[PDB]
C-alpha cells in the first residue's frame, strides 16, 4: 500500500494484468505458489511417510518407484495427529519429510489460496460492475476441500485421515471413508451424487438446446417432457443450472464434515428380520459385508 | 409345438402380433 | 453442365446402371416391406431364442457337444 | 527414466496451460 | 473451410473421389492384413501345437486364415505341427503376399479415380449433375453379396470347390478343415452346428441374388423414397454404420460365447467352458470311463491328452487377462512346457480333498481345499495369518497322477501348499517363464481381445449411425 | 380442462370422492388379506425358512427351475 | 518396457505434428 | 389430398397426423415405443420393491413387503443359474407362472428390457420433435451418453459375464452393492476410462454451476441476449486465464463435456464386462512382492479390494457356495 | 481442377485445445502403458 506514489497499490488493483491480482490475490498467489511448488516437489521426489505412526514408511513420490496414477503426498504422520507441524518444529528436514509435514504446508497454504480465491472472484465482480455471487457458487468446491482436508482431520482427531494429495490416494481415502463411515448412504452424499448428475445432466442438456436453437427451445423441451419447463425464461434456467449443482456439492461437503465427527450414513443392518427372529439379508448388509472388507484391511496395525 | 417351449414362443408370438393389431386399430380409431 | 464430363468405354458400358437417379407411385411395395420386416423379426428372435436356450428344440442340442452330434 | 518421462509430460502440460492461458 | 472433423465431408458429392476414398481406404485394410499375417508368421512358434497354439501366442489374423483352410505355411510347416512338404500358392505367406498385392493395387485404382473424377457415369443423363442412383447400385451391391454368399456357402465351406472350414470335436482336440455338408434341419441354427454355415450361407446367398434381383426390378415408393431420403447418401451412410455395427455386436457375441465359426483350437477355450468345468466336466468322466475298466489311477489319468488338461486351466480363460496387459498369453503364465498331472491332495486321516478352483471374477483366491460334502477340510492361512486348518496342520499330501509328475507324492507342507496354490487355477501346468521373461499376470485371448474391440466399435458405430442419422433427416436445418 | 379449472371444480371431488379411497381400500385389501405375498410370490414372515431348508435358497437348474422354487418355497 | 516407450513417445510425437502441420497450413 | 405431389390419402396420412397433434403431450410415432415400454418398466420396478421378493434369486428380502425401505428395497437380478435367460413369462423357466416368474427374478428382465426399449423410444422421441419444430437433435445426441451407460453397465456387462444376476439391479443400496462390487472386484476407480469419464461428470457439474452462476451475474440491467458476453470473457480471462469468447462454442462444450465422459466410461465398463480391467500395475507388485516394506497407496487399494472380494463373496454370491474360513478371509493384522 | 475443396482451418485455440487434450491423454495413460 502507498508504496511509492501508491503505485503498488494501483498495481495490485490495476485490471491491465492479464490475471487481476486483487488484494485477495495478494495473499493468494503467494500461498497458492508456495503449495503448488512444495506439492511438485513432494510428488516428484519426498521420502516414505510413516502415514500412522506403526513405523510402515508409505511411500508416495515418483522417485520412489511410483507413477503418476500412484504418487501421492502422503498425510501427516498420526503421530502428530492434530498438533501444528510446520518445518521449525521438526528435529530436521529429514524427520519433517518422514512425518508427513508437507501434506500439511501444502493443505494449509492451499486452502488459504482457495479462500482468497472466493475473495479474488469477489473482487473482480466488484471491479467490473456485475452481481458478486460466482464467489457463493465457487463456496461449493471450496467447501467440499475443507471438509476433505480441514474438517475431517478435526473430527477425527488426526491429519492422517485427510485426504492424500494423490489419485491412488484419493480413491484409498475413498474406500477407507465408506468403511468406517458408509458415505453411500448417507443422505446428504446421495444428495450430492444427485447433484452432480443432475449438474451433468443440465449441463448436457442446456448445451444441446442451445446449440440446436442457435440456428443463425422452449416448445421442444414442453413437448418432450410432459410437465413441460417452469423455467421458460433464460435467466431462471441459468440460476437453476447455477443452484442445482451448488447446493448439491453444499450438502455432500456438509455431509462429509459430520461424518468427521462420527455421524455415518444410514445403518440398515439386520432391518428386516424372520417371525423366529433369524436375520434376512438385504442389499444393505451385503454393503455391511463390502464394509467389513475394507475395515479390517485398513486396520494394518 | 413339437416341444413346449416352441409352442410357448408361438403363443407369445400371436400374442404380440395381437398387441400391435389391437395398437394399430386403435390409433385408427381414434385418428377420426 | 460446362463440361460433359470424361468418357470411357467402362462408363459408357455401365451408364444404364446409372441412368434411373431419383426415379414409383404412390406407396407401392411398402405394405410387402413390411411383412418381409416382420418375417425377419420373428426369424430374428427365433435364432437368438434357440441361442439363448429360450426355444428348446428337439433337433438342436446348443452346446459345443453337437460338433460331435 | 519413467519418473523422467512422467516429469516431463507433466510439465509438457504446465507449459500448454502457460502458453494457452498467455500466449493468445 | 472445413474444420478438422468436418473435411472428409469434401468428397460427399464427388462419386469419383468417393470411389477413390474408399479405395483407399480397402488398400490400407488389405495392407494391414497382410502385414499383420506376415508379423504374426514371423512371430509364430508352431514347434507346439497342443501346449502353445496360436491362441496362447496373441495371434489375432492367424485364427482366422486358418479358420477357412489356410494350414500350410511357405516355411516347411502346417499349423498341426507336422512338416508341409507341399505347401501351394495359397499358404499363410502367399495369403499375406496376395493381401499385400491387393493393397498396392487397390492404392493404384484410388489414385487413378482420385485423378480422373470427372467421369461421365456419375452425370445424370438427363439432369446433368453428378447423381447416383442409390436403389439401383443397392440392387446390384446386394445381387453381388447374394451370389458371392452363395458361392462361399456352396463351394468353400461345402468343399465342393474348396478346403472347406475348421471343423473341431467339441473339446477341441482333433480339429481339422473339412468339409462341412449343410444341415437343412432345426439344428442348422444350432450356432455350434458347423453345417450350419454351410446352409445359411446357400440359403441367404439365394435370397440375397433373389433381393438383388428385386431392388434392380423394382423402384422404391415415392413416399419411402423421401422418408428415408433415398436420393442422399448420408442415409446410406447411416443404414450401413447400422447393419456394421449390428454385425459387431452379433460377431462379438459369437466370438464370446464360442459357435462354430470361432473354433477353441484357433480363439482358445471360452469363459463359459471355465466357469461351468465343461473340460473339467470331460475329464473326470474320462477319467470315470477309465477306472471303471479296472485300470489304475495313474494309467487312468495317463490316458487324458495334455491337451484337454491345458484346456481345463484358468489362464487359458479370455477372460482374466487385463486391459493394459499387453501381449500374448505366452507373456504371462509363461510359455507351457508341459503337464505335471492331476493334484490329489489327500488329507492324514484319508479322505480325498479337492482344491476350490478360481472363480473367474477374482484374481487372488483363497486356497480351500475342500471334501466330497464340500466342507472346507484344509486351506491356506491368509499370509502369517492364524492357522486352524493350515497346510501345515491338517498335514495333507499331494500325489500326481499322470503327466511328468505321474506318481510322485509330496508331504512337505511348503510344496503341498505351493501345489494347490497352483491347482486352485485348474490343472497344474509347469511353464518356462525365463523365454519371454513373462510377468506371472495372465492375459487375454485372441477371442477375449475381439470381443473387447468389437462391442467398443459396436458402441463407438452405434452412436455414428445416431449422428448420421440425425445428419440425413436434418439436413434441412444442418444446412440452410 | 386446464389443471386449475378442472383440480378447482367440484365435479372431480365428488366423482373421485368414491374411487379414491376404493383404491386406497383395495389396495389395503390386497395387502392384509395376504394376496400379495400368493400372487407375488413374495414369503410371509413365519416362511421364509422351512424345516427341510434353513437358509437362504439355492436355485441351480436353469431350465427345470419351476420345479426347484416349488420346492425351495413353502410349496 | 521398451513397447510402451514407443508408444508413449509415437503417441505424443504424431499427433502434435499433425495438429502443427495444420496450424502452419491455416493459422 | 395432401401429400408431395398429389398423393391419395391414405392409413398412414391419418395416423401420422393424429400422432403428431399439439396437444397436451406430444405422442408421435416414437410414442407407441416409448409410452408402452417406459410405462411398464417403471411399472416392473415399482411392483418389485413393493411386493416381489429376492429370496430365491439372491437369498435377500428386498422389497416394502418384506420389510426394505426406499434405499434398500429392488428388483433384484435373476440367479446365476438363470445366465443370460431373457426370461420371459413364457420362457422354458417359469413356463407362464407370473408368481414364479416373479420370484426366478424375471422382473429385473422385465424391466431391464422394457427400460431398454424405452429408451430407444425416448431417443427417437428427442428425433420426431427436434424435426417436428426444425431443430438439430442436439438433445439425441446428447441422450446418446446415457443410453450407451445403460447398455454397457445393464445390457453389455451382464452379457460378458456370466449371467445377469451381476448386472446392477433397480435398486439405492443394490446399485451401491454393484459400486463396491466393481470396487472391490475390477478395481474400476482405477480404471483410466472411468478416470475420464468421473472427469466428464465433475467438468460437467463445474460447467453447470458456473456458467449458471455467470449467466446470473452478468445480467442486463432491466430477441437480444440478456447477459454480457464480454464482463464473463473479461472476468474469466482475469481470474482464472481463459475464458468462452463464443456462447456457441460454449454451450457446446457443456454439450459435450458429459457425453464424452460418460462414453469413455462405456467403454471402459465394455471393458470390464471381460474381466479386461486395469486392476494393476505390475511393476508396483513385483516391487512390493520382492521388498516387504515398499508400500503405496496403490497396494494399499488393492489391500482394500481383496479384503472386499473375499469378505463380501460368501453372501453376494450364493451360487458359488462360498465357505471361508475365519483364518483365511484377509484381514489388516495379518498382514 | 478440384471444383469442392477446403483448406482446413484449424485456428489457436483449436491448436491448444488439440494439444492439451493429446498431454492429457499421454498424462492419463502412460501409467497404465508403462505398467
Ligand atoms: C480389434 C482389433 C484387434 C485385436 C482384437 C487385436 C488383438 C491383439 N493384437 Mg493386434 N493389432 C491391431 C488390431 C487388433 N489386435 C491393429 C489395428 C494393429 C496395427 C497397429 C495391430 C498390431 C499388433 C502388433 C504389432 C501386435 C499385436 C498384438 C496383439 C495381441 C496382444 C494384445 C493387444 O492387442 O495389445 C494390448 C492392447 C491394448 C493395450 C489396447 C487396449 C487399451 C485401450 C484401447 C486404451 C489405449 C489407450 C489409447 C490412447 C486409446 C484410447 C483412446 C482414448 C482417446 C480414449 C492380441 C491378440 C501383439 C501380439 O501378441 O501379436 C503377435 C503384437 O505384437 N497387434
Ligand atoms: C462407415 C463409417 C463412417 C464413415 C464413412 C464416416 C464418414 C464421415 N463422418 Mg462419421 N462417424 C463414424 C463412422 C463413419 N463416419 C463413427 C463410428 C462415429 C462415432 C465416433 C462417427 C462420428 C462422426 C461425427 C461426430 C462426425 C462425423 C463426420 C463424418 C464426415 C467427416 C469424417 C471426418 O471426421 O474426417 C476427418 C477425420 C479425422 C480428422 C480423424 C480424427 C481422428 C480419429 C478420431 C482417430 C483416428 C483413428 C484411426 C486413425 C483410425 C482407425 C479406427 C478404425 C479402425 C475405426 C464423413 C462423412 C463429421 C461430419 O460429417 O461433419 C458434418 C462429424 O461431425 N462422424
Ligand atoms: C438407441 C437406439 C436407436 C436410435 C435412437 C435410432 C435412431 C435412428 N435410426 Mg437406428 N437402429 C438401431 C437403433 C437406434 N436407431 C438399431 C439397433 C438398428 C438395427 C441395426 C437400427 C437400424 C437402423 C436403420 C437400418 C435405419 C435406422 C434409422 C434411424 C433414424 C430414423 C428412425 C428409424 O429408422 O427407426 C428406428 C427405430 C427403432 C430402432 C425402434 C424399433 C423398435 C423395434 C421395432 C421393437 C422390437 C421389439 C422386439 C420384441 C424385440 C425384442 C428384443 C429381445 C428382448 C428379444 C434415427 C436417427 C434410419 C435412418 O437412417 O433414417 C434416415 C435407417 O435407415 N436405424
Ligand atoms: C409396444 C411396445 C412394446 C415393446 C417394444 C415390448 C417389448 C418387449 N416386451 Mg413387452 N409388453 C407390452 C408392449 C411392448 N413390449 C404390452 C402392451 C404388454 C402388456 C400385455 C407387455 C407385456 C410383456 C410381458 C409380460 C413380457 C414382455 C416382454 C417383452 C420383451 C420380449 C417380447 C418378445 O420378444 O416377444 C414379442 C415379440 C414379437 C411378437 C415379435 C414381433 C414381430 C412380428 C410382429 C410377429 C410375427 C408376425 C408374422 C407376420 C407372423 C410370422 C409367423 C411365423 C411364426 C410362421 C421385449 C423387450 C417379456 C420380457 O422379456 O420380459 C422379461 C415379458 O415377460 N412384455
Ligand atoms: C442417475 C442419473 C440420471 C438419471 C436418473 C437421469 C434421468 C433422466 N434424464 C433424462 C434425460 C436426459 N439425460 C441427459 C443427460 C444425462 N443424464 C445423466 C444422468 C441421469 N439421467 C447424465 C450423467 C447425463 C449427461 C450425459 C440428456 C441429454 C437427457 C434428455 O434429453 C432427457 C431430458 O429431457 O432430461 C430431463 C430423462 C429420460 C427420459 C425418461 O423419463 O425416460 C424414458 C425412458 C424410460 C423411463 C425407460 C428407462 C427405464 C430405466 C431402465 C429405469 C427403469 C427402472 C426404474 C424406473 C429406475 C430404478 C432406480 C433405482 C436404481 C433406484 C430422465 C428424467
Ligand atoms: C507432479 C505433478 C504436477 C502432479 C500431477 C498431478 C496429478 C497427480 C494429476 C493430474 C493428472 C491428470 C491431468 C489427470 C486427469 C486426466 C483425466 C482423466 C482427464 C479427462 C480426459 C478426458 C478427455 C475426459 C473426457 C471428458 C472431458 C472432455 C472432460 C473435460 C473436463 C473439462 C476440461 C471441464 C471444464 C473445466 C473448466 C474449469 C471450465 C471452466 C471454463 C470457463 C472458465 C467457463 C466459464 C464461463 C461461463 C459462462 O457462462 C460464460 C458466458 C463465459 C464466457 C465463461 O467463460
Ligand atoms: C491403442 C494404443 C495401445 C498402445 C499399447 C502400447 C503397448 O505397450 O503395446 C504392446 C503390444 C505388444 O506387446 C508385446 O508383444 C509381443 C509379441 O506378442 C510380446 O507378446 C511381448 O511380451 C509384448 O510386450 O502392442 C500391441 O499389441 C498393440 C495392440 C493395439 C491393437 C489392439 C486394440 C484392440 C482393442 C480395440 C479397442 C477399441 C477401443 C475404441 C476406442 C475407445
Ligand atoms: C447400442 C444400441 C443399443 C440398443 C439396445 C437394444 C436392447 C435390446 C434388448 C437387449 C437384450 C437382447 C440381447 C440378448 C443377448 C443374449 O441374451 O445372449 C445370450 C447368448 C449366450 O448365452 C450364453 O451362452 C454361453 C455359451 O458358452 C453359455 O451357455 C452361457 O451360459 C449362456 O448364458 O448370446 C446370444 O444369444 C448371441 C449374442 C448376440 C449378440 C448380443 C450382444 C452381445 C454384446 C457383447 C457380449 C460380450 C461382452
Ligand atoms: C396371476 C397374474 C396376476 C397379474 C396381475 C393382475 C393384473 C392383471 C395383469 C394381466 C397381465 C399380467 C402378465 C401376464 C402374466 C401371465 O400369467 O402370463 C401367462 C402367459 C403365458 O402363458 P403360456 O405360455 O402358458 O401359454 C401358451 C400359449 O397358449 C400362449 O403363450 O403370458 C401371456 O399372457 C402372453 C404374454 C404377454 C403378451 C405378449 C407379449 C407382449 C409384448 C409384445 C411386443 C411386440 C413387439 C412390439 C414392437 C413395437
Ligand atoms: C504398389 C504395389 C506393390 C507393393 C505394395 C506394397 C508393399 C504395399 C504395402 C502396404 C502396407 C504395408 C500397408 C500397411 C497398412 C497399414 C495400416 C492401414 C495400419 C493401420 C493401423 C491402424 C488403423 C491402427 C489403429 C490403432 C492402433 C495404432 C492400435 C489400437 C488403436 C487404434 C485403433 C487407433 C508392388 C510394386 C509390389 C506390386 C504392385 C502393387
Ligand atoms: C401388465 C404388467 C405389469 C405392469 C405393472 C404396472 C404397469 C405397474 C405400475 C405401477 C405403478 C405406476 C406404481 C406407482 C407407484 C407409486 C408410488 C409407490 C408413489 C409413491 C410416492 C411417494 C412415496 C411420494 C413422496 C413424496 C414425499 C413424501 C416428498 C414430497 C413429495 C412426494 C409426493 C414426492 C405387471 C408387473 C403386473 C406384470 C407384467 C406386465
Ligand atoms: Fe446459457
Amino acid at each position: 500500500n502507498s508504496s511509492l506514489w501508491a503505485r503498488f497499490c494501483e498495481w495490485i488493483t490495476s485490471t491491465e494484468n492479464r490475471l487481476y491480482i486483487g488484494w485477495f490475490g495478494v495473499i493468494m498467489i503467494p500461498c497458492l505458489l508456495t503449495a503448488t511448488s512444495v506439492f511438485i516437489i513432494a510428488f516428484i521426489a519426498a521420502p516414505p511417510v510413516d502415514i500412522d505412526g506403526i513405523r510402515e514408511p508409505v511411500s508416495g513420490s515418483l522417485l520412489y518407484g511410483n507413477n503418476i496414477i500412484t504418487g501421492a503426498v502422503i498425510p501427516t504422520s498420526n503421530a502428530i495427529g492434530l498438533h501444528f507441524y510446520p518445518i521449525w518444529e521438526a528435529a530436521s528436514l529429514d524427520e519433517w519429510l518422514y512425518n508427513g509435514g508437507p501434506y500439511q504446508l501444502i493443505v494449509c497454504h492451499f486452502l488459504l489460496g482457495v479462500y482468497c480465491y472466493m475473495g479474488r472472484e469477489w473482487e473482480l465482480s466488484f471491479r467490473l460492475g456485475m452481481r458478486p455471487w460466482i464467489a457463493v457458487a465457487y463456496s461449493a468446491p471450496v467447501a467440499a476441500a475443507s471438509a476433505v482436508f480441514l474438517v475431517y482431520p478435526i473430527g477425527q482427531g488426526s491429519f492422517s485421515d485427510g485426504m492424500p494429495l494423490g489419485i491412488s490416494g484419493t480413491f484409498n481415502f475413498m474406500i477407507v471413508f465408506q468403511a468406517e463411515h458408509n458415505i453411500l448412504m448417507h443422505p446428504f452424499h446421495m444428495l450430492g451424487v444427485a447433484g452432480v448428475f443432475g449438474g451433468s445432466l443440465f449441463s448436457a442438456m442446456h448445451g444441446s438446446l442451445v446449440t440446436s436453437s442457435l440456428i443463425r427451445a422452449h416448445g421442444y423441451f414442453g413437448r418432450l417432457i410432459f410437465q413441460y419447463a417452469s423455467f421458460n425464461n433464460s435467466r431462471s434456467l441459468h440460476f437453476f443450472l447455477a443452484a442445482w449443482p451448488v447446493i448439491g456439492i453444499w450438502f455432500t461437503a456438509l455431509g462429509l464434515s459430520t461424518m468427521a465427527f462420527n455421524l455415518n450414513g444410514f445403518n440398515f443392518n439386520q432391518s428386516v428380520v424372520d417371525s423366529q427372529g433369524r436375520v434376512l439379508n438385504t442389499w444393505a448388509d451385503i454393503i455391511n459385508r463390502a464394509n467389513l472388507g475394507m475395515e479390517v484391511m485398513h486396520e494394518r496395525n | 409345438a413339437v416341444t413346449p417351449s416352441l409352442k410357448n414362443f408361438l403363443g407369445s408370438l400371436i400374442a404380440g402380433a395381437t398387441v400391435l393389431g389391437g395398437i394399430a386399430l386403435a390409433i385408427t380409431a381414434v385418428s377420426k | 453442365f460446362q463440361e460433359p464430363g470424361l468418357v470411357t468405354p467402362l462408363g459408357t458400358l455401365l451408364r444404364p446402371l446409372n441412368s434411373e437417379a431419383g426415379k414409383l407411385p404412390g406407396w407401392g411395395t411398402t405394405v410387402l416391406m413390411a411383412v418381409f420386416i416382420l418375417l425377419f423379426a420373428a426369424f430374428l428372435l427365433i435364432i437368438l431364442e434357440i441361442y439363448n436356450s429360450s426355444l428348446i428344440l428337439d433337433d438342436v442340442s446348443m452346446s459345443w457337444e453337437t460338433l460331435a452330434k | 527414466m519413467e519418473a523422467l518421462v512422467y516429469t516431463f509430460l507433466l510439465v509438457g502440460t504446465l507449459g500448454i496451460i502457460f502458453f494457452s492461458i498467455f500466449f493468445r | 473451410g472445413l474444420p478438422w472433423y468436418r473435411v472428409h465431408t469434401v468428397v460427399i458429392n464427388d462419386p469419383g473421389r468417393l470411389i477413390s476414398v474408399h479405395l483407399m481406404h480397402t488398400a490400407l485394410v488389405s495392407g494391414w492384413a497382410g502385414s499383420m499375417a506376415l508379423f504374426e508368421i514371423s512371430v509364430f512358434d508352431p514347434s507346439d501345437p497342443v501346449l502353445n497354439p496360436m491362441w496362447r501366442q496373441g495371434m489375432f489374423v492367424l485364427p482366422f486364415m486358418t479358420r477357412l483352410g489356410i494350414t500350410q505355411s511357405w516355411g516347411g510347416w502346417t499349423i498341426s505341427g507336422e512338416t508341409a512338404t507341399n505347401p501351394g500358392i495359397w499358404s499363410y505367406e502367399g495369403v499375406a503376399a496376395a493381401h499385400i498385392i491387393l493393397s498396392g493395387a487397390l492404392f493404384l485404382a484410388s489414385v487413378w479415380h482420385w485423378t480422373y473424377w470427372d467421369l461421365e457415369l456419375f452425370r445424370d443423363p438427363r439432369t446433368g449433375k453428378t447423381a447416383l442412383d442409390l436403389p439401383k447400385i443397392f440392387g446390384i451391391h446386394l445381387f453381388l453379396s447374394g451370389l458371392l454368399c452363395f458361392g462361399f456357402g456352396a463351394f468353400h465351406v461345402t468343399g465342393v470347390f474348396g478346403p472347406g472350414i475348421w471343423v473341431s470335436d467339441p473339446y477341441g482336440l482333433t480339429g481339422r478343415v473339412q468339409p462341412v455338408a449343410p444341415s437343412w434341419g432345426a439344428d442348422g441354427f444350432d450356432p455350434y452346428n458347423p453345417g450350419g454355415i454351410a446352409s445359411h450361407h446357400i440359403a441367404a446367398g439365394i435370397l440375397g441374388v433373389l433381393a438383388g434381383l428385386f431392388h434392380l426390378c423394382v423402384r422404391p415408393s415415392i413416399r419411402l423414397y423421401f422418408g428415408l431420403s433415398m436420393g442422399s447418401i448420408e442415409t446410406v451412410l447411416s443404414s450401413s454404420i447400422a447393419a456394421v455395427f449390428w454385425a459387431a455386436f452379433v460377431v462379438a457375441g459369437t466370438m464370446w460365447y464360442g459357435s462354430a465359426a470361432t473354433p477353441i483350437e484357433l480363439f482358445g477355450p471360452t469363459r463359459y467352458q471355465w466357469d461351468q468345468g465343461f473340460f473339467q466336466q470331460e475329464i473326470q468322466k474320462r477319467v470315470q470311463a477309465s477306472l471303471a475298466e479296472g485300470a489304475s489311477l495313474s494309467d487312468a489319468w495317463s490316458r487324458i491328452p495334455e491337451k484337454l488338461a491345458f484346456y481345463d486351466y484358468i489362464g487359458n480363460n479370455p477372460a482374466k487377462g487385463g486391459l493394459f496387459r499387453t501381449g500374448a498369453m505366452n507373456s504371462g503364465d509363461g510359455i507351457a512346457v508341459g503337464w505335471l498331472g492331476h493334484a490329489s491332495f489327500k488329507d492324514q486321516e484319508g479322505r480325498e480333498l479337492f482344491v476350490r478352483r478360481m472363480p473367474t471374477f477374482f484374481e487372488t483366491f483363497p486356497v480351500l481345499l475342500l471334501d466330497k460334502d464340500g466342507i472346507v477340510r484344509a486351506d491356506v492361512p491368509f499370509r502369517k495369518a492364524e492357522s486352524k486348518y493350515s497346510i501345515e496342520q491338517v498335514g495333507v499330501s499331494v500325489t500326481f497322477y499322470g503327466g511328468e509328475l505321474d506318481g510322485l507324492t509330496f508331504t512337505d507342507p511348503a510344496t503341498v501348499k505351493k501345489y494347490a496354490r497352483k491347482a486352485q487355477l485348474g490343472e497344474i501346468f509347469e511353464f518356462d517363464r525365463s523365454t519371454l521373461q513373462s510377468d506371472g499376470v495372465f492375459r487375454s485371448s485372441p477371442r477375449g481381445w475381439f470381443t473387447f474391440g468389437h462391442v467398443c466399435f459396436a458402441l463407438l458405430f452405434f452412436f455414428g449411425h445416431i449422428w448420421h442419422g440425425a445428419r440425413t433427416i436434418f439436413r434441412d436445418v444442418f444446412a440452410g | 380442462r386446464p389443471f386449475s379449472d378442472i383440480l378447482t371444480s367440484i365435479r372431480y371431488w365428488v366423482i373421485h370422492s368414491i374411487t379414491v379411497p376404493a383404491l386406497f381400500i383395495a389396495g389395503w385389501l390386497f395387502v392384509s388379506t395376504g394376496l400379495a405375498y400368493d400372487v407375488f410370490g413374495t414369503p410371509r414372515p413365519n416362511e421364509y425358512f422351512t424345516e427341510d431348508r434353513q437358509e437362504a435358497p439355492l436355485i441351480t437348474d436353469r431350465f427345470n427351475a419351476l420345479e426347484q422354487v416349488k420346492k425351495l418355497s413353502g410349496n | 518396457n521398451i513397447y510402451g516407450l514407443t508408444a508413449t513417445a509415437l503417441f505424443i510425437i504424431i499427433p502434435t505434428s499433425f495438429l502443427l502441420i495444420l496450424y502452419v497450413k491455416t493459422a | 389430398a395432401i401429400g408431395t405431389y398429389q398423393e391419395k390419402r391414405t392409413w398412414f396420412d391419418d395416423a401420422d397426423d393424429w400422432l403428431r397433434q399439439d396437444r397436451f403431450v406430444f405422442v408421435g410415432w416414437s410414442g407407441l415405443l416409448l409410452f408402452p415400454c417406459a410405462y411398464f418398466a417403471l411399472g416392473g420396478w415399482l411392483t418389485g420393491t413393493t411386493f416381489v421378493t429376492s429370496w430365491y434369486t439372491h437369498g435377500l428380502a428386498t422389497s416394502y413387503l418384506e420389510g426394505c425401505n426406499f434405499l434398500t428395497a429392488a428388483v433384484s437380478t435373476p440367479a446365476n443359474s438363470m445366465a443370460h435367460s431373457l426370461l420371459f413369462v413364457w420362457g422354458p423357466e417359469a413356463q407362464g407362472d407370473f408368481t414364479r416368474w416373479c420370484q426366478l427374478g424375471g422382473l429385473w428382465a422385465f424391466v431391464a428390457l422394457h427400460g431398454a426399449f424405452g429408451l430407444i423410444g425416448f431417443m427417437l422421441r428427442q428425433f420426431e420433435i427436434a424435426r417436428s419444430v426444425n431443430l438439430r437433435p442436439y438433445n439425441a445426441i446428447a441422450f446418446s451418453a446415457p443410453i450407451a451407460v445403460f447398455v454397457s453397465v445393464f445390457l453389455i456387462y451382464p452379457l460378458g459375464q456370466s449371467g445377469w444376476f451381476f448386472a446392477p439391479s433397480f435398486g439405492v443400496a443394490a446399485i451401491f452393492r454393484f459400486i463396491l462390487f466393481f470396487q472391490g472386484f475390477h478395481n474400476w476407480t482405477l480404471n483410466p476410462f472411468h478416470m475420464m469419464g468421473v472427469a466428464g461428470v465433475l467438468g460437467a457439474a463445474l460447467l453447470c454451476a458456473i456458467h449458471g452462476a455467470t449467466v446470473e451475474n452478468t445480467l442486463f440491467e432491466d430477441a437480444e441476449e440478456t447477459y454480457s458476453m464480454v464482463t464473463a470473457n473479461r472476468f474469466w480471462s482475469q481470474i482464472f486465464g481463459v475464458a468462452f469468447s463464443n456462447k456457441r462454442w460454449l454451450h457446446f462444450f457443456m454439450l459435450l463435456v458429459p457425453v464424452t465422459g460418460l462414453w469413455m466410461s462405456a467403454i471402459g465398463v465394455v471393458g470390464l464386462a471381460l474381466n479386461l480391467r486395469a486392476y494393476d500395475f505390475v511393476s508396483q507388485e513385483i516391487r512390493a512382492a520382492e521388498d516387504p516394506e515398499f508400500e503405496t497407496f496403490y497396494t494399499k487399494n488393492i489391500l482394500l479390494n481383496e479384503g472386499i472380494r473375499a469378505w463380501m463373496a460368501a453372501q453376494d454370491q450364493p451360487h458359488e457356495r462360498l465357505v471361508f474360513p475365519e483364518e483365511v478371509l484377509p484381514r489388516g493384522n495379518a498382514l | 481442377p478440384n471444383p469442392n475443396k477446403q483448406v482446413v482451418e484449424l485456428n489457436r485455440t483449436s491448436l491448444y485445445w488439440g494439444l492439451l487434450l493429446i498431454f492429457v491423454l499421454a498424462v492419463l495413460f502412460s501409467s497404465y502403458i508403462f505398467n
